[PDB]
Formats: C-alpha cells, structure tokens, sequence
C-alpha cells in the first residue's frame, strides 16, 4: 500500500526519468539475464544477447506498462488486469522473478539518476514496483 | 561462489574505489528507510523517524562502517565464505534473531548503493559479480539457520 | 488481489468460525509461538503458557480483526488503517512473522472446518491473508 | 533437525496412520492451486486448468506418493537430512531450478493437509514437532546453493 508521499515520489521520480523510460527498462532486463540466468528460461525466443534489438524492444513495453501503472497508481489492478492475465495466468510466472526483475531496475536508476535517486524516492519506488509485483502474480479475473 | 578469475578481478578494482568510512553506512540507511520494520533493531540508535534523521544519524554511520568492514572480509576470503561469517551468522540468528530474507535484502541495497556511487561504472557484468558476493554473504549468516 | 470467487470463498468459509473466533484466534497464536518461537519476542510481557487468558484475550481481538477485514475485503486500507498504525507504524513487525501466523491460522481452520477448508477454499484464505498482512506492514498514512 | 523424544514419537505415532496412497498428492494438488505460478513446473503432467482437475489429476497423485515417499524418508534419518537428500536437492536445484521459497511452501501445505486429515488430533504441539520436521526437509533440499 502506497502513502499519498509514496505516490507523489512515484510520479515525480518517473518524470525525471522520462523519455528513457524504454531505454531503463531494456538495461533492467539486461542486468536481470545477466546476474541470475534462470530468469532468460522465460524468454527463450528471444535473441538475448548484449545488445539484442529484441531486448532493447520488450524493455519499451515494459517501461510504457510502468509508465501506465504509474498513471493509475490508485486502481493498478484494473489498469494492468492484461498484464495480470498474461504473467500470472499464462505464463505463472514465479513471484521470486519480478523481485529480480524490481531490484534490477532500481540498480539501473540508481545508475542513471546520482542526483535524484534519494532514499525516499528508492523507498517510494521499491514499494510501488511491490504493488505491480503483487497485481502481475495474482489471478483476480 | 563462481566468481570467474574476470570477475574476481572486476570486483576486486571497484572494491578499491569504495569509500570505507561511507558505503556501509548508506547501506544500512537506505535498508532502514526502504525496509521500515528493519529499524526494529536499531531502537538504541536514536532518531530514525524521516529518511533525513536516518541518513545522517551518527550511529547508523558508525555501525555501517563495521558492516562494510564485514563484506570486505568476505571479499577477502570468497572461497570461505561460511566460515569468514560465522561469528555474526551465530549473531544475527541466535542472538537478534534477524530473519534471513533481511540479509539478501541489505545485500541488495548495498548493490544499489554502489550502483549509485558508480553509475555507468558498475555495468551488468560488474553487477552480475557482485550479486554473487552479495548472495553468497546471506547465505553465509543464514547458515546457522541450517 | 483476491478475484470475485476469492471474496465469496473467504466470506463463506470466515463466516463459519463465528462464536469461535476468539477460541481459533487463541489456537492459532498458540500454535504460533508453540511452532515458531522467536515469535514471543513480541509479547514479552504476555503470560504465553498454554491456555493463558492473555492469549485468549488477544486471540478474539485478532479474530475480530480479521471478522472486519472480511466485511471490507474490498477496502481494506480504509477499514485496517488503525491496525497499520499499530504493526507498521509502532511494532514494527517483520513481514516475515504474517506468513508464520497466516499460516497458523490456516492449519487452525483445517483442524477444525474440516468440509470448508476445500483446495480452492483454502487457497482464496491464503491470498486474503497475505493482503492482510500487506496492509498491516505497509506505512501508507 | 533436533526433535525431543516425546516429540519424535509424536511425530512417529501421527504418521503411521497417514494414508500413503493420498497424502502425498493431495499435498501436492494443493501446492499448485494455492501457489498457481508452481503449475509451471508440472505443465507436462496435463491438465491443471482448474482446482479440481489439479486435484484430481492422475500424474500429481503418482508423483505425491513420491513426494511423500522422500519425506518418510527424512523422517527415518532426521538426524542426517543433508546427506539423506542431495540426490533431490541437486535434482531441484541444478535440473529443476525451482526458487528454495518454494521448498517451504510445499512442506507448510502438507502440515496443513495433515491438520485437515486428523482434526483436534493434529495438536499445537505434535505441529510444531513436525515444523520442525518439514524446515529440516526444506534446508536439506536448499542447500545445492544453501
Ligand atoms: C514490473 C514487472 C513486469 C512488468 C511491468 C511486465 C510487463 C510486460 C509487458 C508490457 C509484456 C508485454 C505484453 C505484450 O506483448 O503486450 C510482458 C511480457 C512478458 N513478460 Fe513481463 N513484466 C514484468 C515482469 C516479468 C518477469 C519478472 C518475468 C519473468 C522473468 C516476465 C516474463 C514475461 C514474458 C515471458 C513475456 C512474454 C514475452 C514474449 O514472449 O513476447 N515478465 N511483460
Ligand atoms: C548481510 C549483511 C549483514 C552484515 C554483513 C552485518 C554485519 C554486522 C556487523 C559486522 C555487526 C557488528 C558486530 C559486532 O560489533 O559485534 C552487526 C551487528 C548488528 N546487525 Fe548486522 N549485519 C548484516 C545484516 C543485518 C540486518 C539485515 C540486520 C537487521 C535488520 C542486522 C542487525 C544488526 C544488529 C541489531 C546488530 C547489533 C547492533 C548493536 O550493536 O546494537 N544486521 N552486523
Ligand atoms: C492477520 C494478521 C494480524 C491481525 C489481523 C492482527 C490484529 C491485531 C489486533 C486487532 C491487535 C489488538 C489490539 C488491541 O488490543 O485492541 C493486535 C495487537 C498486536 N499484534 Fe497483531 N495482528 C496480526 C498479526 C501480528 C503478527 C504477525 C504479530 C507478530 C508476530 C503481531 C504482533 C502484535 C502485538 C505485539 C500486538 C500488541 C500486543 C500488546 O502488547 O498488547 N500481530 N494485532
Ligand atoms: C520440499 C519438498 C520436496 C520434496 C520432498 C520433493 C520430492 C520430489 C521427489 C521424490 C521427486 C522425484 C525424484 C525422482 O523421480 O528422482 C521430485 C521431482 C520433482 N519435483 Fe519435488 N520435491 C519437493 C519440492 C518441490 C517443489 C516445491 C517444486 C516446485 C514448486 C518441485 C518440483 C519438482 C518437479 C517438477 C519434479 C519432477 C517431476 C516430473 O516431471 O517427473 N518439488 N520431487
Ligand atoms: C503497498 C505494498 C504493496 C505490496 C507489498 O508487498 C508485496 C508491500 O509490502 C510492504 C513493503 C514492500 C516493499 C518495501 C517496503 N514495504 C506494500
Ligand atoms: C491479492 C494478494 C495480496 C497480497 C499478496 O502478497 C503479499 C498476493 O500475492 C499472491 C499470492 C499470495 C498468497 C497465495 C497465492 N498468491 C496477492
Ligand atoms: C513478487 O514480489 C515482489 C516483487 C518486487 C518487489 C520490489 C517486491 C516484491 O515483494 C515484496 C517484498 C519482497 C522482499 C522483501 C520485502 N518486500
Ligand atoms: C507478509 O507476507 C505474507 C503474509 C501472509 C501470507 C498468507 C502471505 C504473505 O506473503 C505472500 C507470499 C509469501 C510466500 C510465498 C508466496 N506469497
């Protein structure tokens, strides 16, 4: 559960990163199939390779998926209920990878943003990438 | 705890970079303040009430600089992990009872935190290095939990 | 997020407990601090020997809690946020203690809804308390 | 794991009158509707479209006898479980790679489908005997990594 000041950290936070939303969201996987190899058994269509125009593709997808769920930070179960339906009851994902997955895209903003990645931004984030964990392992239809 | 003689080698040069007396501490702030129920721990440090009190408490400092002293060890003898953490490993478990799901959560933190003093210097093949020192670390104080 | 059937699911199965509610509270600490003992850490004060009127004290206030979690299953943040305060706010309990009593209640109803508690029952029970314990270790006033 | 005498026949006792033919599978139909995503591991076994076919589907009730099979066997050897189940921790850990989480997941559903089965039989004490029971399982299986 997100605080009013979680939400604002949240929408500010994503402002900054802006238009390289899809570009953070490409290195968060790369980072994710790099530092625990078991996560690139889900993808094994992809080309995954260091660079791969697949990847650099999918983290855009990803990105704009946040960038809506950031929008509908009061009500993410019903903006992201596709999402939902595709990881969890599609592909049923186990939730041990969007840990992964979160924590690699905060070692990527932390990289990216040395002036705004405070610890209340960090805080706000992690519970909000929590939040969409939650709604992506849980069939609610 | 692989650690390719190319990644022992990458940990080793940005480890060298890292400020001792800082690091540690930053790393126990930011877990207090991402991880709030951590700071049940703490209550004889004092005000930890707004990420600011944290942050810039003295003692939260202090004893980050030993908990970065700690992870050096480990750095230092990686074949040995278990044994470098034994005696804080029969700490946190025996006597504080911490549960373990928090150790890989201050590792990871101290992750982000490097991240965060490197920037594009700690590229995803340093990262995948260090997620293998950070996880063998936990395993090594959860082990008196085996 | 519990999905539609989970809320019924829930409804249904907690509405069997009724009157009980403090005696299956009471058991399910019981079992708690029996089976997981740094658990008693957070009621060094209670006199925790076996049928203690402490516990059972405590056991209905849980019970209750969760009695009123279930009539506002669809607004749990509004209706949990004094129980927040506490736990997250004040106690600081480790997220890790929810699963632990979670799951001690869940063996609690088993012992003793013997037809109620179905697979399906019994899976709607689990995600509904880790909501619960969601709300009750998020900071979110 | 160290279980107290008066626990290890408790423990001992309960078991003999569980049902090794249904036991198994019903602990392991549960696993997989009450934790959906672990279906993923079991896809090949057929249809798991639904809490009843999961239950009543005929491969997770031969392969739960298995699944309770090793667990009377880590009851027979309490006192060296690591060594009893390195065979399945490398199984789960290398072939499988299933997240260690998981491990306790599975032992906690069984605890309850213990407690469905024998009721007020199913005491706090005789639970904690065979938490105890079900973690040293869960360590023993997770230590491929630990
Ligand atoms: C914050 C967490 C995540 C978000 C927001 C998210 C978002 C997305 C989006 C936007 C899609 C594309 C849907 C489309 O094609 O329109 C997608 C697909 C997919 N995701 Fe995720 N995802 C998350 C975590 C993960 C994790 C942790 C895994 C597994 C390691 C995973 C596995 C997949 C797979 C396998 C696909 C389908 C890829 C394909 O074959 O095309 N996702 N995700
Ligand atoms: C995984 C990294 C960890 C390392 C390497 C580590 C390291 C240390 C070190 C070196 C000490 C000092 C021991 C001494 O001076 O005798 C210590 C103490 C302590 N640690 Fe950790 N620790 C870790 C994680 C944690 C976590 C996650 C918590 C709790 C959330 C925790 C809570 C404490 C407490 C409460 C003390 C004693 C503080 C006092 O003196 O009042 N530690 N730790
Ligand atoms: C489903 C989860 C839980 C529910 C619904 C719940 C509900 C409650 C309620 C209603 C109160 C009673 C306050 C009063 O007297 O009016 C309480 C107090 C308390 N709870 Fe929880 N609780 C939950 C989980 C936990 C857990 C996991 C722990 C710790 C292991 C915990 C530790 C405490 C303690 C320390 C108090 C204060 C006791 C005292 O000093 O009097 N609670 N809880
Ligand atoms: C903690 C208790 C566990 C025990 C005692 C256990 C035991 C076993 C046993 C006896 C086998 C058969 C080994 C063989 O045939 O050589 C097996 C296979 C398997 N186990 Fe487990 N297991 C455990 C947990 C889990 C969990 C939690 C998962 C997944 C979430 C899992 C997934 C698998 C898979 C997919 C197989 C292969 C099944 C097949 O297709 O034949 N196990 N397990
Ligand atoms: C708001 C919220 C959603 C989901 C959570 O866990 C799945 C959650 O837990 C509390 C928390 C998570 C991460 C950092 C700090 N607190 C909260
Ligand atoms: C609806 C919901 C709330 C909170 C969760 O985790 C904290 C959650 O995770 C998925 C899940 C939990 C328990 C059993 C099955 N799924 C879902
Ligand atoms: C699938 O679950 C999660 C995914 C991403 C994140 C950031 C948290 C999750 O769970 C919450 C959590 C996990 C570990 C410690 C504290 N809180
Ligand atoms: C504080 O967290 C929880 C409390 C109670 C319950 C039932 C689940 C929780 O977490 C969800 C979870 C935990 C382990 C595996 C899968 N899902």
């Amino acid at each position: 559960v997100l605080s009013p000041a979680d939400k604002t950290n949240v929408k500010a936070a994503w402002g900054k990163v802006g238009a390289h939303a899809g570009e953070y969201g490409a290195e968060a996987l790369e980072r994710m199939f790099l530092s625990f190899p078991t996560t690139k058994t889900y993808f094994p269509h992809f080309d995954l390779s260091h660079g791969s125009a697949q990847v650099k593709g999918h983290g855009k997808k990803v990105a704009d998926a946040l960038t809506n769920a950031v929008a509908h930070v009061d009500d993410m179960p019903n903006a992201l209920s596709a999402l939902s339906d595709l990881h969890a009851h599609k592909l049923r994902v186990d939730p041990v990878n969007f840990k992964l997955l979160s924590h690699c895209l905060l070692v990527t903003l932390a990289a990216h943003l040395p002036a705004e990645f405070t610890p209340a931004v960090h805080a706000s984030l992690d519970k909000f990438l929590a939040s969409v964990s939650t709604v992506l392992t849980s069939k609610y239809r | 705890v692989h650690l390719t003689p190319e990644e022992k080698s990458a940990v080793t040069a940005l480890w060298g970079k890292v400020n001792v007396d800082e690091v540690g501490g930053e790393a126990l702030g930011r877990l207090l303040v991402v991880y709030p129920w951590t700071q049940r721990f703490f209550e004889s440090f004092g005000d930890l009430s707004t990420p600011d009190a944290v942050m810039g408490n003295p003692k939260v400092k202090a004893h980050g600089k030993k908990v970065l002293g700690a992870f050096s060890d480990g750095l230092a003898h990686l074949d040995n992990l278990k044994g470098t953490f034994a005696t804080l490993s029969e700490l946190h478990c025996d006597k504080l009872h911490v549960d373990p799901e928090n150790f890989r959560l201050l590792g990871n933190v101290l992750v982000c935190v490097l991240a965060h003093h490197f920037g594009k210097e700690f590229t995803p093949p340093v990262q995948a290095a260090y997620q293998k020192v950070v996880a063998g670390v936990a395993n090594a104080l959860a082990h008196k939990y085996h």
